[PDB]
């Protein structure tokens, strides 16, 4: 996240770090044994680690769980990133408390101009390499469908939606991916991708949650 | 070295002299390798 702040140790319950040896992208606690994140962070191998702040540091809140099913988006497209979603099934349940929680479906989508949350504890730097130890935070607006679609020229699908500035400034990052885009309670979007980080006509792109939302519960009952 | 659009936290090679990198997760180029040895082949 560059352009944000630090999150208040547990105001953000339902983000979870990936990790494979290190962390290398987040997501979200959607019930006590699912977790849902980008397809492009797919690993054979995944621990999830939840109650995190400090992602360095042991301190006694984290609760640290092995990933026992990796579902992706039957469509996901590897390269135009269309359909950037996945599911993970825990191998046990988690114990939901203050620092765990988990965060709602949309109950529809969204409107352009609704503001969000984003976290993460990707790069804050646009230009140079600065990994946080703590969790970043950035409050930043659903953009119009129309802002995107200029800002990536035949890049961008329904499935897809831009948050943040067409100013650049703050914006998600590498190290961000699969993580949430929390808009009124509800889990909107995905950290998926974008030119650079915080650049000017390049806003990050996410994916639409609210476009999977049965996909989500099908696969979660059947699994 | 190319990180890509996408935001992901991924550690690969590349050559300079074999070194790594972050990559982002997705359209990577062929100066992207899993490990030193296959950069330095
Ligand atoms: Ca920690």
């Amino acid at each position: 996240i560059v352009g944000g702040y630090t999150c208040q140790e547990n105001s953000v319950p339902y983000q979870v770090s990936l990790n494979s040896g290190y962390h290398f992208c987040g997501g979200s606690l959607i019930n006590d044994q699912w977790v849902v994140s980008a397809a492009h962070c797919y690993k054979s191998r995944i621990q999830v680690r939840l109650g995190e702040h400090n992602i360095n540091v042991l301190e006694g809140n984290e609760q640290f769980v092995n990933a026992a099913k990796i579902i992706k988006h039957p469509n996901f497209d590897r390269k135009t990133l269309n359909n950037d979603i996945m599911l993970i099934k825990l191998s046990s349940p988690v114990k939901l408390n203050a620092h765990v929680a988990t965060v709602a479906l949309p109950s529809s989508c969204a409107p352009a101009g609704t503001q969000c949350l984003i976290s993460g504890w990707g790069n804050t730097l646009s230009s140079g390499v600065n990994e946080p130890d703590l969790l970043q935070c950035l409050d930043a607006p659903l953009l119009p469908q129309a802002d995107c679609e200029a800002s990536y020229p035949g890049k961008i699908t329904d499935n897809m939606v831009c948050v943040g500035f067409l100013e650049g400034g703050k914006d998600s990052c590498q190290g961000d991916s699969g993580g949430p885009v929390v808009c009124n309670g509800e889990l909107q979007g995905i950290v998926s991708w974008g030119y650079g980080c915080a650049l000017p006509d390049n806003p990050g792109v996410y994916t639409k949650v609210c476009n999977y939302v049965d996909w989500i519960q099908d696969t979660i009952a059947a699994n | 070295p190319y990180t890509g659009p996408c935001k992901a936290r991924i550690i690969r090679y590349f050559y300079n002299l074999c070194q790594t990198f972050v990559y982002g997760g997705c359209r990577a180029k062929r100066n992207n390798f899993k490990s030193a040895e296959d950069c330095m082949r």
